[PDB]
């Protein structure tokens, strides 16, 4: 499980 | 509404979305998909002031196709997905998929018998995804027969060990970019045995982790509306992460 990204 | 209290407030209204999927595959030695499905769930972690009414939209005009669904008893009938989330962390939905799934890895087994003394094994894996995405925690398990006296192995990537007490060569690779391929070569040395029934070969097994939904699912948007408080949808900070992990992912050989 990973690093988050901006939704957009 | 017995799952969210009245006076919640955060300056810095933020939400995190987790899209978690395991992709299961049974494949013939020639590359025919014998069986395949994805089961997934969306976890939401939200820190939002007040009593926000959220709208979760994804690329499933059915653009992927969902076989089945379960929602947190907080989502409302119609049409789209609507709800006032519990504060913090909860499971938004479980879903199932079977069509047009993306198989991140293609395992290609090659097995030659050499006399009654030795088995030659070559296994190739191929990353089937964008070259700029990285897979990790890659593990390939090649079963070995009961009457195995020892094993030779070479691999230009990762590391591999025969574990006798487990009857498998285990190949470990830290990361691999999409659109690549890797070889492993093994020579399996055999003890004399009951020449009757052959080796009923278990399939070659695989584990991996990828930063995308193998179902092809994408979050299109998550919209927050809190009619009362000063903040609106554009004030909310939004994050997403996709983790596709292998469930059962085997290739007969
Ligand atoms: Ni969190």
């Amino acid at each position: 499980s990973w690093v988050y990204s901006p939704l957009h | 509404i017995g799952w969210r209290r009245e006076g919640i407030k955060y300056r810095r209204n933020e939400l995190f979305l987790d899209v978690l999927e395991s992709v299961n595959l049974l494949m013939s030695p020639q590359g025919q998909v014998l069986s395949a499905h994805v089961s997934g769930r969306v976890v939401m972690k939200s820190y939002l002031s007040g009593m926000p009414e959220c709208k979760f939209g994804m690329n499933d005009k059915i653009s992927i196709a969902i076989d089945d669904c379960t929602f947190h008893q907080c989502v409302r009938l119609s049409r789209s997905i609507s709800f006032i989330p519990p504060d913090g962390e909860f499971e938004l939905m479980r879903y199932r998929t079977t069509k047009d799934i993306i198989l991140p890895f293609r395992v290609i087994p090659l097995v030659r018998e050499v006399g009654r003394t030795k088995l030659e094994v070559k296994v190739v894996i191929k990353s089937n995804f964008k070259p700029s995405l990285l897979a990790q925690k890659i593990e390939v398990r090649i079963p070995t027969p009961l009457n195995t006296s020892g094993v030779q192995v070479i691999c230009m990537k990762g590391k591999a060990k025969y574990k006798a007490s487990e009857n498998a060569i285990v190949w470990k690779i830290k990361r691999m970019a999409g659109m690549k391929e890797s070889q492993i070569s093994a020579e399996i040395e055999l003890l004399p045995t009951n020449d009757k029934k052959k080796w009923a070969r278990p399939p070659i097994s695989m584990n991996f982790e990828v930063p995308f939904a193998p179902s092809g699912l994408k979050v299109r948007y998550l919209k927050v509306f809190e009619p009362k408080l000063n903040y609106s949808d554009h004030d909310v900070i939004k994050w997403v992460r996709y983790i596709g992990r292998s469930g059962i992912y085997e290739t007969r050989c």
